[PDB]
Formats: C-alpha cells, structure tokens, sequence
C-alpha cells in the first residue's frame, strides 16, 4: 500500500520486477517443459521394471537364482526377516507350489494396506481385484499437461466385465499454478462393460417376475441401482465447473479432491512401491 | 491489510464454542485492533520522549491504557496487560 | 512461542513489529509488547462477547458486521471509545 | 369506509403508523382500500392525497403488498399523466413515481418510462416534462444518461419540441427547464475525451446553440408577459450554462457575439416591459446580466455601452419596497451594504458584471456613467441607481483610466459636493453619495493632485452630516464610509493628529447614538469600525483619558448588549488587545480605575445568572488575567487592584459551577495573590481559604480540582508563615478530594500538593493525615496506599523526583504507623490463560499481595532504576562497603546509600525479604 | 499379517524377494534421476542468475527503469489486480532529485523475510537491524564437493556496523543415498563464523562485566561473561555431534533443531527467492 504511496521512483522500480516476473514466468514454463521431458525419459525406465514386476504377480514369469539371492542379501540388510526361508516351506513339493501361478491377492493385498484406498475396496471388489494383473501409469503429451493410469485385468477368466484394459486420465490447467507448480484440472474415465448385473460389483441387484396389477401383463423385471466401489474410482467427477452440474459439482468437487488423493497416493507410492506395500513393511 | 484471522476465532470460541464470525466483521475488529495499537503506541511514544528515560516501558503502555481507556476499560486493561507481564517474565 | 508463553493467542511478534516500524521509541522493554498484545487482546475478547451477545440478539450464533456493529452499540463505553 | 376515514380520521396517526409498520396482509387491506380511492379520480380528492402521501412513505421501507403495489403502480402512471387530474393529486403521483423509481426500478420502469416518454413526444403534457425533471433530478445517473441511452432520446424530445414552433409557450418553457437538466446531467462528465460521451457532447452543444440561437430571434408581440420573460430567463439561463462549465471549443466566440448583442436588444426589451411582474423582470435581467458578465470579454460599441448603462440604471433602482423596508429600520440596510444578507438580487449581479470588465472596456463604461450622472443630477429619480453603478466601477480592482477621464472627475467631484451640501436631497441618494466617495478617492488615489486636501475636507463633511442629520440610515452609512475611508490612506497623516483625535471623537458620538437599536450583524459592524477607530488612537504624550475611556465604555455597552455574540465577542477581544497594546507607565496606574471596573460591571451582571458560561465572560476573565500580567508587576501590583478585584473573583469562584469560568478564574485569582503585596493580602488571607474550601469540595468538577494544586504552591509561596493555622483546612479538604477523585491527571494533581506539604513538613503532613479520618478510617491507610498506587503512573520527571523527595522523608520520618501501613499492589495473575471481560472480571478478578510502606517503596524505587538502566553477594550493607570503600537515577541512588547508611536497622530488615533479581537490580544500580 | 506371511509357499517367497531386488534397481533409477534433476535444475540456476541480479539493482537503486520495461510493468499490472504500481499524476510532477535522495527499496528484503511464515519466527528485532543492511539473497547449489545447495546474504561493511563480512552464507547437506520415498534426505549443516566488529554488537549472545577485589582469592580481577542467546543469526553455526554426549543430550537436538532447519532452509530456496518481489509485496502468500 504505502510502497504504492511512495514516489514513482519506487513504482517504476517495482514495475520492472514485474516485468522481470513475467519473464521468470517465461523462464518457468520452459522449465516445466524441461522437466516433463526428464520425467518422460525417466518413466521410460520405470516402466519395464513395473512390467517386469506384473508379470512375476501374474505368474506370466519366473525369477531367477541370482534375483533370489539379492533379494535375501537385501531382506536380511533390511531387517524384515519375515521374507526369510524355512526348512519347513522348503519340503513343500513342486506339485503343491504350483498350484497357484500368480501370487494370490497381491494387488488386493497391496491395496488394503495402502492408507486410503483400502477404505474403498469391499468384498466383492477384494473378490474381482484378484482379477487385477497390472497397474501402469503414463504422461499426456498432447494439449493439456497430465498423467494416465491404466488397469489390467485377466478379462478371459474375468466374470465380472469384458474391459480388458480400464484407464484413467488426469489434466492440469493451462498455465502455471502460482508456486511453481500443476494445480488440477477434471478428470475423466472409461465405462465398464459389465457381463451382468449380477456379476456388477458397481451395483446390486433385484430380481422381480409380476403380473401386474393395472395392465395384467406377464414381465420379468431386470432392476439396477448403484453403489460404492473401488471401480467407483472409474466414472470419475463429469467437469470441472458447468452451468447443468452445480448440484453435482458439489459432490464432483468432494470427490475430485479425494481421487485425486488417491491417484497421487497410486502415483508416489503404489506403482513405485509395491512390494513393501503388499507385505506391509511400507507401513 | 491487517490480520488476526485465526486468534480471533480462538478467542470467539473460547468465549462462546458455539458461535463464529464472518471474515468482514473479522477484519473490521482487525481495523479496531489497529486503531487501538495506534493511540496506545502514540501517547505511549509521548511519554517516553517527555521523559529523558526515552523508553517505552510497560509503564508507558499502562499509562497510555489508563489515559485512553475508560474507568472500567481501563482497569480491565491494566489487570490483564500486567496478567501476561507476570506470566511472560516466569 | 511469546504469546504461548504468556498465554495469549494474539501474536506479541505482529504486535513488536508494529511497534518498531512505528519506531515509537529508541528502545522498547521486552514486557511492553507483551503488555500492548494482552491489552490488544483484551479489547478485542471484549468486542467478540459483545458480537456474540448480539448475534444472539439476532438469534444466531455467527458475527457479521451488523452484528459487530450492534454490540457495539450494545456497549456504551466501548461505543464512545470505538466511535 | 372504515379504512380510509380510521387511518385519515387520535384514530388518524394511530392508523397511519399501524399501516406503516405492518408491513403485513393488513396493510395489503388499508393499502387496497386506499388504492381504489386513488383510482376513483371522480371523487374523494382528500383522501386520495393521503393515500399518496401513505404510499410514499411506504414505498421507502414484509411485501405482501406486492400484489395490489402493481395495480397502484399502474394506476399512478395514469393518475400522474392524465392532465385533468387535480394539481396536487399530479404532483403526489408524480413524486410517488420518483420515489418508485428510486427504490424498486431505479433502471428503467419500462412501461411508465416509455409511456411518459411518448405522452411527452406526441401529446406535450406539461405535467410529464416536469416528472422528468425531476426524475432527473432525483434518479437518473450519467452512465445511464450516456451509456443507456436515456440522454440521447431526451434531448431528441426536447430538440423536437423546441423545433416544432406550434409548441405553445409553456411547453418551451418545459423544453427548456428539460434541457437544462440535461446539460447539467453532461458537464457531470467532466472526464471529456471518452470517445462517445464526447461525441454526444459536441453534438448536443452544438445543436444547442442553433436551436437557443433560433428561440430568442423569435417575437410574441404580447400575448403574455409573464410567460416571455420565464422563457428569456430559462434561455439565457441555459446560456450561462454553457459558456461557464463547457469548454472554450464549444462555445466559439462568434456565438459570443451575436448572443451577445441580442442579449443587450433583450435587455432593452425587458426594461422597456412594465410599461408579480416586476420580481419575473427581475429574474429575466438577473441572468441576462449573468451572460453578459460571461461574454464581457468581447467588444462593446458605443451605442451598446448606452443601452447596457441605461437598461441597468432602470433596472438597479430600488423598488419601493425595499426603499421602505430600509428606511423602516437601518438595521437591515446595515446588514445588505455589509454583505452579510442572503440575498441576491439584480444589483449584486450588476455588481458581479461590472467588476469583471477589461481595462478599456472599464474606461469607456466610466466615461458613459460620469456623462450620464453629469446629466441625471436634476433627475433625482434615477441617480440612486447611477451612483450604484459608479461604486460597482469604482469598485472594480483595475486602472480606471481614458484621454478625458480628468474632466470627467472633476465634473463628478463637483456633483458628488452639491449632493452632500444640498438638504433637500432624498436620504438614500445621499447615503450612496457618502458611501461612494471613497471608492471615488481610492482608485483615483492618484492623478488626482491634491487628495490629501479633498480626502480631509470630504471626511469632515460626510461626519458633520451624519451627526447633524438624525437619519440613523444615514448615521450607519456614515460609518460604514469612515471604514472605508481608514483602508484608503491613513487618516491620522492626511488629517494630522489633532483634526484625527476630533475625528475619533465624532465617530465614537456616533456609535454611541446609533448602538442604542443595533442588530447582532449591525454590532459587529459596529465593533469593526470601533476596532478602525482604536488603531489611530495615538499613544504618543498627545493620548487623552477622554477617548480611552470612551472607547472601553463603548467596547463593554457593545458587546455587553450581546453576551453570546461570539463573533462581537472575538471582535471585542480584537479591539481590547489593541487597546492594552499601548505602554506607558504612570498610565498604567490610571488603567486600574479607568479599564478595571468595567470588568466588574459584567462579573457583577453575570451574578444573578450565577456566572452560567457566556463568551463575554470568558473574554473578561482572560483579559484580567492579560492585564495583570502585562502591567509591569515586577514589584507588587499596586493594592487597588485587590480592592476591586477580590470580592468579585471570590464570589464567581464560590457560586459558578461550570467548568471554564471556574478554571480561568482559578488562574486570575491565582496569579492576583501571587503578585500582590503579602502584607496588604494577610487580613484576607482568610477569604482565599474559603474559596480554596468551596473548590476542593465535590459541587465543583474535578476539571476545577486539578487546577487548585498550583493555587496551593501559590498560596504557600507567598504565606509561608501565616499558612501554619490554615494548613489543616487545606490539607484536610484536598485529602477528603483526593481518595474520592479517580481522575488521573487530578489525582497527580492532588498528590503534588501531598508531597508539597510533606516537604514543607513531613512530621505535620503525617500528623494531619493520621488524625483526620474518611469513613471512620485513618486517611493515611486510603491516602499511603491510593498514592503508592498513583506513583505507579505518574508522569514527568518534576513530578517523579518530587515523589523521590517525599517518600525519602516518609521513609526516614519512621513512625509506627508508616511501618504498620501495608499497601495493596504486589500481584499475581488469575488461574488460567483466558481473557478476562468485565463481565467475567466481575467474578474473576486478578489478586494482588500486600506489604509494609517500605519494602512497596523500595521494590518501586528498584523497578525505576530497572526501567532508567561478583556482583549477587548478599547481604547488601557490606555490599555498600564495597561500593562506599541532579537526575532521577542520581538522586535515587544517593537516596539508597544513605538508607543503606541510616535505616540499616529496618532497611536490611527488609532487604532480607527482598528478591534476588530485586538484589540484582540494586547491585548494577549501585555501580 | 505374520501367519499370512509364513503362508506363503517358498516360491512364492522367492518371488517375492525378486520384487524386491526389482524394487532396489528402481531405488537406483530414482537415484540416476535425482542426479538429472540436480544437473538440470543447477542450468536453470545459471538462467535465472541474470532476472535475479537485474531485479536486485533494482532493489539497491543501482540501476533505473526503462522506458519499455516501465510500459510491461505496466500492462502486466493491467492484468489480474496490482493497480498500485500505476502511476498518478501526483507522482509525475515529482523529480528525480527528490526522489532519488533515497536510494534502493527500504527493508526490501527483510519485508520479504518477515512475510515467509515459518522463518520471520525466528527474526527478532536485533536480528531484523543486521536485516536492513542486507541488499542481495543468493542462491548456490554444491555441484562441486558433498552434494547440497548454499545459501548466500550479503552486506556493505562500509555500512554495516554489526561485522567486517561482507557476505554471510549458510549450507546444507544431502546423504550419499536417497530417502526412502526417493527425495533427497539431509545431513549435517553448516554455517560461517561472523566476523563481529565487537562483542557489543554480537547478536547472538548477551555479555556482563563486573570487577570486584575478590577477598575469597585475593584477586583484584576483573570477570567477562557470554551467554548464547535465541536469534535469527543462530540458524548459521547448526549444532554438531560428540557421540557420548551425541547419545543422550544431541538425540534430541537433532530431532528438534535439524528439523526447523531443514524446513527453514527449503522454505527460503523454494518459496522465497523465485517470488521475491510477491514475496515482499505480500502477493505470494
């Protein structure tokens, strides 16, 4: 205020920081630009080790000797030596052990010991998550700055839904956040092809045959409602702001603010650490 | 631009844990807080230069309070201000 | 923190630092600012029971400013000294 | 029926606020009921005002009513435009229609607003174009002028209508008077350069100025007088206008000049109307003469400088009323010559014209009035008027100047002597001529040789005839042309000094004789020429008692008439200062019965009203309280001054109860017993202790209180050996004051007198204190303890150091009862952190811990020293070994080492329960 | 789960330490991608140096707007809200020489300081008179050496009267290893020794003298006393560790006081110094 009351000199001083701000603005921009690119290159890289480790959960791959051995030199400097080997696990026959391919509810268990996702997962989405083989996540390159998450699922054995494949999309708005930073824009997600409503964890279901009582007509009735889910986390909130979804852009707002919680929880420590996370020692 | 935002609702609630304030009252006490500062920092500055001392103690504040405010007001004041002296100089 | 020392919620530092740019003296004793944020907050315990008692004049339990306005007016001696 | 007639029936004003208050179904009832009354124009005119008058004041402010406010809304747009509708029912639809706009729809109403403005376009109901007026004036906004459009169209209306030469009259005049509000609406935007405000600007000046150029060239022969001259002065009204508030580049100047010469062929056409109308003539002129003061810039011919001369010659001359009103009471022709009236006038605009030509211009102007009045000396009818306009030249601030201008003087000198010289001259005639010399002599203060001979003689005669004739019109024009004449030169060097004294004799009869009926503006009038006449009173050895006199009696008559004059009241102070400014010593004792007793004469007068504040007596307390300082006084005042003085002091001291009279009397009666001579002054010794006894008690403020403690020092100083019987009284009346006031500043006051006393004697002082009692308890526990709690804000040096002083001799004093005295103020706050209110105060208060005199004093004395600011071995009095081997700090530090000398025996007794950190403090002060 | 965690087969065991070691190697790919991050972010640096050091002769009056720049401040200020810096009419009238009688922005930087939330805490008003003569808040990344970044204050000893140092710097240190959620984790800090004109104006300590002919020893002697004391200048000099007292007393000092130094050091080179000017404005709050 008195800065401004203070003679032009001080006003004219201040107008070129401001000018200087907008080119550090410039600056900046071109700076994130940078840092995306790194950051693309760099997830480049993670994404073969987060494959790699998919399909070792899904049982499409087996480790190695030399994989074992470090990994033991690395739970015995770690000192979780619950991972350790017994005598006793080790008279188990090949038979028995391959009973299973994949490790049994690692991503169901991975997430029920995540913070806030768990909360979200009921029975029957802990019962279709062991269905779940693959979590990945990617950049948007085109048009508005933003990260993609991606789902993969076992839809030939699959008694729920046919989606093969389930991806998220997150935006950010179009120019710098204030601090130097992304604050963030709506979402948007994909609709899943449920096999029946029965078989529909988004939704439970009522089963009517009547006659009914004005029209004496013979119908069978197929009824749906929905409720909450981790697959909840799909159809995500319509728009940022609209003239039609103010009633709705409440709770759009409520829940924006928790999925994106949850994406960046997925994003920071699930896909970069998932093994902690399904034996619990991230906790 | 002034701001007691936060300590304003700790008082209010500890006065009365039911009841809030708007953020324009809240800033309109903020313009009775500064007001009071003002006299209080002015008179007390005349004090401290009448006197070649040249400080201003919390004498020159209890003087200041007792000139300014009214009998109560100003009993109240002086209570309170030498209050958070005792307790501050422990 | 000063004004948790002294118990206060106001902050004696915004107080103190008022005060030096002020400059209302060449030395000010440590007690003084506390002293003026215990006043200060005082005055201003006193105008929030008052906004309080005339919100509930108003049958509700938020201050706006025509309820601060209200209980000051409710108040003849901080009436005349608030103006 | 029964909601009409209750709520206009104390049935009436009971229904009335009951309808207004409602806000409610009921009032949706009355309101219906007095909605139908309104639409019912045919009938029920009465109530139908009332209804109005209701809804207005509704319409203000819960809106049931919405459902039938529709249905009035859009009856009153009817009521309002339908021209047979009653005048005042118009006007209160009209109104009503303001205020609705204003609250509800201050946009556009859409259907009144359009409908009214088509009725204005199409059928020209006068009663419209006024709604819109004051629309205008009411609810209209510049944006919404410019930016929505309402400007434009209305000044389309009004263009339209001006054009339309089948518009009657009246509907130009309404045109007009539109326009008028229109352009005032436009110059609001002074903020010119926006492209379509200014835009609309230009072309609605310009269009202006064509139309107003195309309306005056008109002629109605005279099918109605009135009606023209209303239309000339909202024409040249609008005139004034523009050339005033718009910019140069509008009003191009030869538009100035065509206006201009038609403005002086209207001025001949408006004079030579009256062949109310006067008072429209007036009006008319009154702008005409404003749009030539505007355009006075230009050229003037000849021909037109005798047009204009003689126009306002007949113009500028008093009507008759006037001419009685004044010669009824001189009071007001005081009051308008002074320029204190209100009112405005033709003559005043003259005024305002005259004043603002050019230099050549001017010349030839006072050339045409010296011809002219050369010529009308025989017609006596017309030359009050001509004068006037010599005096608005003359008082025209410029060179009055020309080829024959000498001649011309001469010949308006000589004319100027025969006016005055002849006694069968009408009064105001001559009272102009008085009052026009001056201005004559002034702006001919040169090139007129010999002024000093001729401003001598005019001087003298204008005097002779103001006492001689007993016209007091002509006696109060007389002064007033003395006031001018002082501005003009000074009299005393042109008149010579004695000739100046018998001038201040003369005049001073004459303020004497007309100050019997004067008016409050005619006092100060009359102060103002008594404050001229004083400056040339000489204070050389040629100074008279006579005239001195005389004008101290007139000053306290004047003002005394007058009491809450106030601006008599500052004048008198003016002239009185003036007056006391001479030095001369054996005068100054002939003051003492000369001014003096004129003082009392008003202390005397203000008795019966038991001296309730009035300026004048204010003024006369501080003007003794002035003289007695200013007399030399270096010795004793001389003793008369006592004998007059005293008893009045005394009883405005004893009986006023207000606190200004009682604070400058306080210091008059203070500074008279501390100046005069003790001897004279002991037998009434006692009298000031009477009034000391009467301020010190509660009837007075404590505004009077404080004062006193100096009064004290004041009579102690000077009686320090008479005082000894009289000190109980006081001690015991300022102690019984003291723990009853909670004043700050009076209560220092109060303890300043404790510590005087103490120092004076501190063995008496205890004495007292200890023996007189308040509420049956001994005055030293309340008076010790209310005092330590004082010091501890007590202010200044002075004082703080006076209170060092006392308490050391309470402290060495020790008696029993200065240790057994315990004070309340050690502390320790309330349980808790929060904030205590009053209301929780009052269950809640913080708690405090008690402790002999001494160690109060001791923790006080190491406190300042903290503030003013191995060393921590104990036991402090081989502390003082150690150490022992005119400020605050230096005095206090020489107080503890002779405690730690002396009072060892309770001293160390003491410091034994003293603090550490108290220790601490004692030790660096000890350094 | 335990009894869940004996469950599983052995190779299922195996596989699971598989993860793990895949969890290892991508600990080190965020370690390759912090050191990227570093270098890029040091070149960034090395850009912003010329805006930060014109803004600062901005600040200390050394230099004077243009023209072009005074019209970008201004259409800048034209959008969103910062119609203070408009110039009036009243302004214009004024001239150089009256303006110019004060040189630079007053207190630019200890205004900045004192609106950061977290470390005006720790300015007291001692510390806040060094303050006014500070001119220039740099920054300066360790490449070279023990990774890290440096904080730089600068002063005029000609000016100053507190100590003959014309620039007061404080450091920060990372481990060799990244953290456990792959941002850097901190080590040790370092400040400099100020070099204090005097004892008297120190600011970080509070001194007594006395002298006594102390009979206890028969020593006429004269005695100097140092007492550390809280202050903003205390965030130089961190502590340091000596492993038996570093076991029981500096177990707590390094879970308090590294803390609010780490915070404090990362509220500065984020929030700060890339908005000084809406920091001294009050805008970047």
């Amino acid at each position: 205020g008195y800065v401004g009351g203070l003679p032009k000199n001080v006003k004219e001083k201040l107008l070129s920081l401001k000018t200087l701000q907008s080119e550090l603005f410039e600056v900046e921009k071109e700076f994130q630009v940078e840092m995306f690119e790194l950051e693309n290159k760099f997830l480049q890289k993670y994404k073969p080790i987060w494959e790699q480790r998919s399909r070792i959960i899904s049982g499409q791959e087996q480790p190695k000797p030399e994989q074992i051995a470090k990994g033991q030199e690395i739970v015995e400097s770690l000192n979780e030596t619950e991972l350790l080997v017994d005598e006793e696990e080790k008279a188990q026959n090949d038979s028995e052990e391959e009973q299973v391919k994949g490790i049994p509810s690692f991503w169901l268990t991975a997430l029920e010991n995540l913070p806030i996702v768990c909360d979200t997962i009921t029975d029957r989405d802990a019962e279709v998550l062991e269905y779940l083989q693959d979590i990945g996540l990617e950049y948007l390159t085109d048009g508005r700055p933003g990260f993609k998450l991606l789902f993969r699922f076992d839809s030939s054995a699959n008694p729920f839904f046919t989606n093969d494949i389930l991806c998220k999309t997150y935006f950010y708005q179009k120019e710098l956040g204030y601090s130097g930073d992304f604050i963030y824009d709506h979402a948007e997600g994909c609709e899943i092809s449920w096999k029946d409503n029965a078989h529909n964890v988004t939704v439970d279901l009522e089963m009517r045959k009547q006659r009914n009582k004005t029209t004496k007509q013979v119908r069978t009735i197929e009824k749906i409602t929905p409720i909450e889910s981790f697959f909840n986390f799909f159809d995500p909130p319509k728009i940022q702001n609209e003239d039609q979804d103010e009633e709705l852009e409440e709770d759009l707002e409520e829940r924006l603010a928790l999925d994106y919680s949850i994406g960046e929880q997925l994003k920071d420590k699930l896909i970069p650490r998932a093994v902690d996370w399904f034996t619990g020692a991230a906790l | 631009k002034e701001t007691y935002s936060s300590y304003i609702y700790k008082v209010l609630k500890q006065t009365h844990p039911d009841t809030g304030i708007s953020q324009k009252s809240m800033s309109i006490l903020n313009s009775f807080v500064n007001d009071i500062f003002e006299r209080i920092a002015t008179e007390a500055s005349k004090l401290a230069a009448y006197n070649k001392k040249s400080t201003i103690s919390a004498r020159e504040i209890q003087t200041a309070v007792r000139l300014i405010l009214p009998g109560e007001l100003a009993k109240h004041a002086v209570s309170e201000g030498t209050r958070a002296v005792t307790k501050y100089s422990s | 923190s000063r004004s948790a020392k002294a118990g206060l919620t106001f902050p004696v530092g915004r107080v103190h630092r008022l005060l030096r740019r002020g400059n209302y003296a060449q030395r000010i004793g440590s007690g003084a600012p506390v002293y003026l944020t215990a006043v200060l907050e005082y005055l201003a315990a006193e105008i929030l029971e008052l906004a309080g008692n005339a919100a509930r004049d108003n049958k509700k339990t938020r201050i706006i400013p025509r309820h601060l306005q209200l209980a000051i007016r409710n108040d003849d001696e901080l009436n005349k000294l608030l103006g | 029926n029964e909601l009409i007639i209750g709520a206009q029936s104390h049935t009436r004003e009971v229904a009335e606020t009951q309808l207004l208050q409602w806000c409610d179904s009921d009032a949706s009832q009355v309101f219906k009921a007095l909605a139908n009354v309104a639409l019912q124009h045919e009938a029920s005119l009465e109530s139908r005002q009332f209804a109005l008058l209701s809804l207005r004041k509704l319409i203000t402010m819960s809106n049931v009513e919405i459902d039938v406010k529709d249905f009035i809304r859009e009856v009153l747009l009817k009521l309002c435009l339908n021209d047979n509708e009653n005048t005042k029912i118009k006007n209160g639809a009209s109104y009503c229609i303001v205020q609705i706009s204003a609250v509800d729809f201050p946009d556009q109403w859409p259907q009144l607003l359009t409908v009214i403005y088509d009725a204005i376009s199409h059928q020209h109901s006068l009663n419209a174009m006024s709604l819109l007026n004051e629309i205008y004036d009411d609810v209209v906004s510049e944006e919404m002028f410019f930016e929505g459009g309402i400007g434009l169209a209305t000044m389309e209306i009004v263009f339209k209508v001006l054009n339309t030469e089948t518009s009657t009259l009246i509907a130009k005049i309404a045109a007009l008077k539109l326009l008028k509000a229109c352009l005032l609406q436009m110059s609001s935007h002074n903020e010119y350069d926006e492209a379509s405000r200014k835009s609309f600007v230009s072309q609605c000046l310009a269009t202006s100025l064509q139309i107003l150029g195309q309306l005056l060239t008109l002629n109605f022969g005279n099918v109605d007088v009135i009606s023209q001259l209303k239309f000339k002065s909202i024409i040249y009204e609008n005139l004034v206008f523009i050339k005033n508030d718009f910019s140069r580049k509008h009003f191009s100047s030869e538009l100035q000049k065509q206006f201009k010469i038609m403005a002086i062929q209207d001025l001949e056409n408006v004079t030579h109307i009256n062949a109310p109308l006067l008072e429209t003539v007036h009006d008319c002129s009154i702008y005409i003469v404003e749009f030539l003061t505007s355009v006075c810039t230009l050229q003037f011919s000849v021909e037109e400088m005798n047009k204009i001369i003689t126009s306002l010659t007949i113009l500028c001359q008093l009507s008759s009323e006037t001419r009685e009103i004044w010669t009824s009471d001189f009071n007001t022709f005081v009051s308008k010559e002074t320029g204190l009236a209100a009112s405005y006038n033709v003559r005043d605009q003259a005024n305002e014209f005259f004043t603002s030509l050019p230099n050549p211009q001017l010349s030839l102007i006072f050339k045409v009035v010296s011809n002219d009045i050369e010529h009308s000396t025989c017609n006596y009818s017309t030359l009050e008027s001509l004068l006037y306009l010599l005096q608005c030249i003359l008082l025209n601030d410029d060179e009055i100047t020309g080829e024959n201008i000498d001649q011309s003087l001469q010949i308006l000198i000589k004319t100027l002597e025969n006016i005055l010289v002849s006694q069968e001259i009408p009064e105001l005639i001559l009272a102009r001529a008085i009052l026009t010399i001056p201005r004559v002599l002034d702006k001919f203060i040169d090139a007129l040789p010999d002024i000093k001979p001729l401003t001598s003689a005019f001087l003298a005669k204008s005097l002779n005839l103001a006492l001689k004739s007993d016209k007091e019109l002509i006696k109060s024009a007389t002064l007033i042309a003395f006031t001018y004449y002082c501005y003009f030169a000074e009299l005393d060097s042109v008149l010579g000094p004695e000739v100046c004294s018998e001038t201040q004799e003369k005049v001073i009869r004459i303020i004497n004789q007309v100050s019997s009926d004067a008016e409050e503006d005619t006092n100060g009038a009359l102060m103002e020429v008594l404050s001229q006449v004083i400056s040339y009173n000489p204070k050389e050895p040629h100074s008279r008692k006579e005239i001195l006199q005389a004008e101290f009696h007139l000053v306290f008559t004047i003002s005394s008439e007058d009491p809450a004059n106030v601006q008599v009241v500052v004048q008198s102070q003016e002239c009185l200062e003036k007056l006391l400014d001479n030095i001369n010593m054996d005068n100054y004792k002939n003051y003492i019965e000369l001014c003096l007793p004129s003082f009392i004469n008003v202390l005397d007068s203000n008795n019966a009203n038991n001296y309730r504040y009035s300026p004048l007596l204010s003024l006369v307390l501080e003007f003794i309280t002035v003289f007695l300082k200013k007399k030399p006084n270096d010795g004793f005042l001389p003793d008369e001054i006592n004998q007059y003085l005293f008893e009045p002091l005394a009883k405005v001291l004893a009986f006023s109860t207000e606190d200004e009279t009682l604070q400058l009397a306080t210091e008059a009666f203070s500074y008279l017993i501390f100046n005069t001579d003790t001897r004279a002054m002991e037998p009434r010794l006692m009298d000031i202790m009477k009034v000391l006894e009467r301020l010190l008690s509660l009837e007075v403020s404590d505004s009077a209180a404080m004062n006193v403690g100096p009064l004290v020092v004041a009579i102690f100083t000077r009686f320090s050996k008479e005082i000894q019987p009289l000190i109980g009284r006081i001690l015991e009346a300022v102690v019984v004051r003291l723990i009853k006031t909670q004043n700050i500043s009076t209560e220092q006051n109060l303890l300043s007198v404790l510590c005087f006393l103490t120092c004076n004697d501190p063995k008496q002082t205890v004495d007292f204190l200890s023996s007189f009692q308040i509420d049956n308890t001994d005055a030293l526990t309340l008076v010790m303890r209310k005092w330590i709690e004082a010091f501890e804000v007590i202010r200044g040096e002075k004082r703080i150091k006076e209170n060092i002083v006392a308490l050391s001799n309470l402290f060495f004093l020790n008696d029993k009862r200065l240790q057994k005295v315990v004070v309340n103020g050690n502390l320790i706050p309330y349980e808790g952190d929060l904030i205590i209110t009053r209301s929780m105060a009052k269950k809640m208060p913080d708690r405090y811990v008690q402790v002999p005199l001494y160690t109060k004093i001791i923790k006080l004395f190491v406190s300042e020293l903290s503030f003013q600011s191995v060393d921590d071995v104990l036991d402090y009095d081989k502390l003082k070994e150690y150490i022992d081997d005119e400020s605050v700090v230096q005095l206090l530090v020489r107080f503890f080492k002779e405690v730690a000398s002396k009072d060892v025996s309770g001293f160390h007794c003491i410091y034994e329960t003293l603090s550490d950190s108290e220790r601490k403090v004692l030790s660096e002060a000890l350094l």
